[PDB]
């Protein structure tokens, strides 16, 4: 029998079924409701607040980049997300800290 | 998802500063390793349907009850569903190899597992056979530093079962 | 006027962590909180209620 | 959160006088099948796992779209979250049965959940369809005779569907 | 927040797929370009300072009335947060720049930027024009082809240029 | 210090995690580029003399001012600082070579540079010359890569003074 | 943390005076090998569950004190701190091989864990033996030439010995 | 342990007052009917040893496989450490009952139960239908609302452990 379609688009059907597992059946259809993991934070945008920032934690001892990053963390949730100007910066407490 | 470009960005953002030296020597490192983790993707998905149903048989083997009637494993929908969970894993695996980082892991399989499981009844030991499995097949369709990634990314996800 | 309580986190402590979980990192038994006087006996009921022993009590 | 007998004296309150003697035999009786009604949330308590795996089995079947690639349970995440709302809604529920009044229900647990499940895409409809495999087969264990001595309970099995079936209408 | 490799992960997850041969084509020829981006993000990194500055002062020179008293860089307080907004928006570009996804600037970046600015009055033409001036002042470092390998780095600057545009129109 | 393994051992770390993929691929980008980092930071060492010179006779030349009397760089007690303080730039440069990270130049020279400064009247962009300055001598200096790490180093000391 | 980079420095820092080139030599070196470095942390740490579950039951097979009600270990609870104490040590003494030097180590946990095991009342001779009996089972997958190329990593073996014996030292 | 008493108390405490109407009668709901409780305690405590093992033999019928060799089934010290197990749960059951509260079975065996079974791979469902086993047994020899208090407790049990 002569062949009844291109090899080219055999390859390609080939290949996108070489793709799933089981090839197209009908149980491992994908969900028509289109959503990735991360579609509900990432359409909120509390992705960066929820799950990517990690939560900063300061003990008794540590180096000067702990140090500096919690504090950056501490001002940016403390008082909001407002600008706190260099002469607004408390200096004495974390000296205490 | 958790990956070394993600991680490098939200740590300098989150500390409010650009990306310095050893941020972008870390994304450098990760650029080198997606030789051998792409190489090593396309050798896992190119066999993926022996490896998987391979490992289905695996898990049958060291866990003989499971196909008598009346638990888990009887049934055509039941190995269906038993060949679908591990095509999940090695799907995973392959983002993982592919992204650089245990984040597709993590996010899709590793994040609310325990509890799945205990919902569902099951057992962590079959899933960890069948990727024992991969991990001895990957073993023979690898070789070098493709070989270690695959294997580091399988024993992530091993760890984590256990 | 000031009071610095040294606490030494015990097993009473250790079967309440157990029970609610650490929403918090874990962390070494006996260390020391500094408060005013005002706080004092506030700070000394949520000790006792989490389960946490004063190893003592100084003032300054 | 308040209770029956809250509820009468709040009642009571605006009107602004005492608890008729109607209102004291009303609430009587309610102490007196109140024995009944901790048989109740008994049963709910002691099989809210098999309750919920059911439910979960039967939603799942009738809903495939949920658990597959794309689907809103696909990933353990999104699963483990669909199985501790479960968990969360049968548990206010019993809360409520013992309670008497749907007061604790309703503002603890199901004022602000059509719209949380709104904003993060979650098909409200599933939700309700999963309560209500959830209240059969919860009035599958409340209506079990056995350890327990036999007698008229079909108050409480009202009750208990009333209180299943608000919290399906609050979130759909 | 996605970079290049998982955005092409979602899409092949929202597909029940592993990746085809083509995506790991075009994504290993992602990470081959690896050190260019690498380049391109140092040079965006290293001249910040200079970015800003000549980007504010060419700002400042044309819209005058934005530091006169009444305008919106008048006080101390408002050039400052001006500064740090300019600051902040080269940070996120330089994010951008390095994951090869704009998500980082949507995500983050200019999650509710324009509400910020519209509850302020801050002229947004303004942000704009301050968001292009660093995108001019940014090429300039982009293609000094001084102590680095010389190559075509074209595709980098109309990926900067991209992301730039975004935040601008995000913004305006 | 802030280095690549620093990093690492602390982001697997406040996880409360072992370390895995993404963590071991950047202390591998670190180990690699290790060689340009160490070849730069024996070029340094070794003109160290010349290139302190030559910066402050650049900062000089940028300044001519800061040499009359009544101003900083009048007197040798002052000369003497001026060559101390470049001399301890290009020391915590080599240091960040090293070790692969702004660590050393962050924890040494950063913090509290600004109030320092600030305190004792030195202007920055005396430092930003001299680091200019060395930063052209690196090119003659150093070739390749190498020359970059030193580039990205003595970039990171310049913004921090800017 | 300090790292042995970080080490090297400070103490020429001490000195005020550059790296010396035998100093550079030697961090050179550290550098060739820290390839076997992370192969050693990567074997480590791809048996943690494996190293704690054989160490735990040759320790419980050694003492049956702990067990048995009234010992150390005795409850669910006492056995999951047991087991969390095992894994927390494993976890320290891996990031202390991935630096090279013990800071990681020795500063965070084992200044307070001799203070904290006396208040609870833990013998402090079993949690050493723990630990020596962990380091015995993680030798044995540091050996392993299995999927890593074959060479000499004695250097690494004796660090690892170092880093469980010296915080058993800190215990016992 | 949280005992209703301890439960009173506690309230109290964290209201900060003195012990009132509600709560002081609320512990009279305790000491009504503790004497069900103290009778189901003693009842359990007599026939301890047929429970045991029939829960041993219970656990043994349902899953057949765990006897073979190979597995965590098989050996006499396995077997005498699952009877062991049998006779702690059994034991903190009755510690519950005459203590009318669960708290000796959250703090004895709730408390890090999952983490222990995972560390040493014991699958919960045996434990469960040990427990059904008891269960069943103890609709038996028990009678009244004795029998409904010990039922409890114990499905308290098998709650925790799936
Ligand atoms: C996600 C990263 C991020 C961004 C982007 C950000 C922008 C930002 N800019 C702000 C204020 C501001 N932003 C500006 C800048 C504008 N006004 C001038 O006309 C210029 C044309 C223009 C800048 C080029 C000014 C002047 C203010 C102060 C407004 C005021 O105080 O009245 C504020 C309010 C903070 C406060 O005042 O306490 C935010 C949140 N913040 C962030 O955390
Ligand atoms: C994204 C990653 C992901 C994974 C991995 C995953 C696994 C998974 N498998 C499931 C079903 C199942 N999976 C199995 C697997 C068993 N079949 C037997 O032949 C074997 C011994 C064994 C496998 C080795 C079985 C029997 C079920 C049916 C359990 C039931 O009755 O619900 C379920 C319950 C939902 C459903 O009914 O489909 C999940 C969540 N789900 C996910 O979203
Ligand atoms: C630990 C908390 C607690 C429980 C569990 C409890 C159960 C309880 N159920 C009782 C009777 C009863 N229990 C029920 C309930 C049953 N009728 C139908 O079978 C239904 C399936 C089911 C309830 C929906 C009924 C109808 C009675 C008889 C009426 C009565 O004596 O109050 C009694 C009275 C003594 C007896 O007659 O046996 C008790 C104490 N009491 C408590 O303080
Ligand atoms: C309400 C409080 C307030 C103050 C104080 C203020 C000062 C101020 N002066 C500026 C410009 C300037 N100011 C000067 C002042 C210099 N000219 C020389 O004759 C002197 C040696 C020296 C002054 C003693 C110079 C040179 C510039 C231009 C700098 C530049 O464009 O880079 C700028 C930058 C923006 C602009 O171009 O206008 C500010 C913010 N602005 C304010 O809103
Ligand atoms: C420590 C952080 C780090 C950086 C910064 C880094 C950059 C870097 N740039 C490189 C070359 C290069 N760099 C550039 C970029 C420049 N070319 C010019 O035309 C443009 C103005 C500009 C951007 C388009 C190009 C085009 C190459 C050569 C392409 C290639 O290496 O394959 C190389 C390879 C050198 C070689 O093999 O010959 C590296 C490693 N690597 C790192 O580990
Ligand atoms: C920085 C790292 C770090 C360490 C090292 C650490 C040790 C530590 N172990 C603890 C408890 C414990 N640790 C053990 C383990 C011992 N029992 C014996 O059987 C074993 C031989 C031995 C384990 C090897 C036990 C039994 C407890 C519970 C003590 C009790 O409840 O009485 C506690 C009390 C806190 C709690 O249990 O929630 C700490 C702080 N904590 C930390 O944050
Ligand atoms: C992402 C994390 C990562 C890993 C895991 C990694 C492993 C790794 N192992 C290697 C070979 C090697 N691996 C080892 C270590 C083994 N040899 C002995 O059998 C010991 C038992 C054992 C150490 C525990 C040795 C000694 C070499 C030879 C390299 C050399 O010293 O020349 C190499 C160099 C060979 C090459 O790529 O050309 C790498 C990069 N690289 C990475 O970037
Ligand atoms: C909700 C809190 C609560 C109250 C208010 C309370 C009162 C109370 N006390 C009782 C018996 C009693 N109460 C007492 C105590 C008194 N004897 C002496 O005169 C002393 C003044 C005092 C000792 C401190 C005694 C001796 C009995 C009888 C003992 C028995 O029941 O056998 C009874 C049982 C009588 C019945 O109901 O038929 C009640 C209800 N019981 C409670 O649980
Ligand atoms: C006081 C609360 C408490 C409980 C409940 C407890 C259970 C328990 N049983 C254990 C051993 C064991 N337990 C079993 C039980 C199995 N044997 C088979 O016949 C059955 C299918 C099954 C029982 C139903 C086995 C096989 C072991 C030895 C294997 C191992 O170490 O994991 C272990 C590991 C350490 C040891 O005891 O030697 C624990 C923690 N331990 C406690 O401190």
């Amino acid at each position: 029998m002569p062949a009844v379609v291109a090899d080219q688009y055999l390859a390609m059907a080939k290949e996108l079924a070489a793709s799933r597992f089981g090839g197209f059946t009908k149980e491992n259809i994908p969900s028509p409701m289109a959503q990735p993991e991360s579609y509900g934070r990432d359409r909120l945008g509390i992705a960066a607040v929820a799950t990517e920032n990690p939560k900063v934690t300061l003990r008794a001892p540590f180096t000067s980049e702990e140090f500096q990053g919690a504090l950056y963390a501490i001002y940016r949730h403390i008082f909001g997300n407002t600008y706190v100007m260099e002469s607004e910066r408390p200096t004495t407490a974390e000296s205490q800290l | 998802s958790r990956t070394v470009i993600t991680e490098v960005i939200a740590t300098a953002d989150s500390q409010g500063r650009f990306l310095n030296s050893t941020e972008l020597q870390a994304a450098f490192g990760r650029f080198e390793r997606a030789v051998p983790a792409i190489e090593a993707a396309r050798a896992l998905t190119k066999n993926q349907d022996a490896l998987v149903k391979g490992a289905v048989q695996a898990v049958f083997k060291k866990f003989p009850y499971v196909t008598q009637p009346g638990e888990k494993g009887y049934g055509d929908s039941n190995q269906a569903k038993c060949a679908r969970d591990i095509g999940y894993y090695l799907r995973f695996i392959t983002y993982s190899l592919v992204a650089s980082g245990t984040g597709p892991l993590d996010d899709y399989v590793i994040a609310g597992l325990r509890e799945v499981n205990r919902a569902f009844n099951l057992n962590p030991l079959w899933y960890i056979e069948a990727l024992n499995y991969i991990k001895g097949e990957t073993g023979k369709l690898l070789s070098g530093q493709s070989k270690t990634e695959a294997l580091l990314y399988i024993d992530h996800a091993i760890n984590a079962l256990s | 006027r000031i009071y610095k309580i040294t606490v030494s986190e015990a097993g009473a402590y250790a079967t309440n962590k157990h029970r609610t979980g650490y929403r918090a990192p874990i962390r070494q038994s006996n260390y020391t909180l500094t408060v005013p006087y005002d706080r004092f006996l506030p700070e000394m009921i949520r000790l006792h209620q989490s389960g946490a022993k004063i190893v003592n009590v100084t003032s300054v | 959160m308040n209770d029956v007998f809250t509820r009468a004296i709040a009642q009571a309150d605006l009107k602004g006088s005492f608890l008729l003697e109607s209102d004291l035999d009303k609430l009587a009786s309610f102490a007196k099948e109140g024995v009944k009604r901790l048989d109740a949330v008994a049963a709910l308590t002691n099989n809210a796992p098999a309750i919920i795996s059911d439910a979960a089995h039967k939603l799942f079947a009738e809903q495939q779209e949920l658990i597959q690639p794309g689907g809103n349970a696909y990933p353990h995440r999104r699963m483990a979250a669909c199985l501790r709302d479960m968990e969360i809604i049968l548990r206010y529920v019993s809360y409520a049965l013992l309670a008497g009044d749907a007061s604790v229900l309703d503002d603890r647990c199901l004022n602000g959940l059509r719209e949380t499940y709104n904003a993060l895409g979650t098909p409200t409809q599933s939700v309700a369809r999963a309560v209500q495999l959830m209240k059969d087969a919860a009035m599958v264990h409340l209506k079990s005779t056995a350890n327990v001595t036999v007698g008229d309970c079909s108050s409480l099995y009202s009750e208990a569907a009333t209180y299943f079936d608000k919290a399906a209408a609050s979130i759909a």
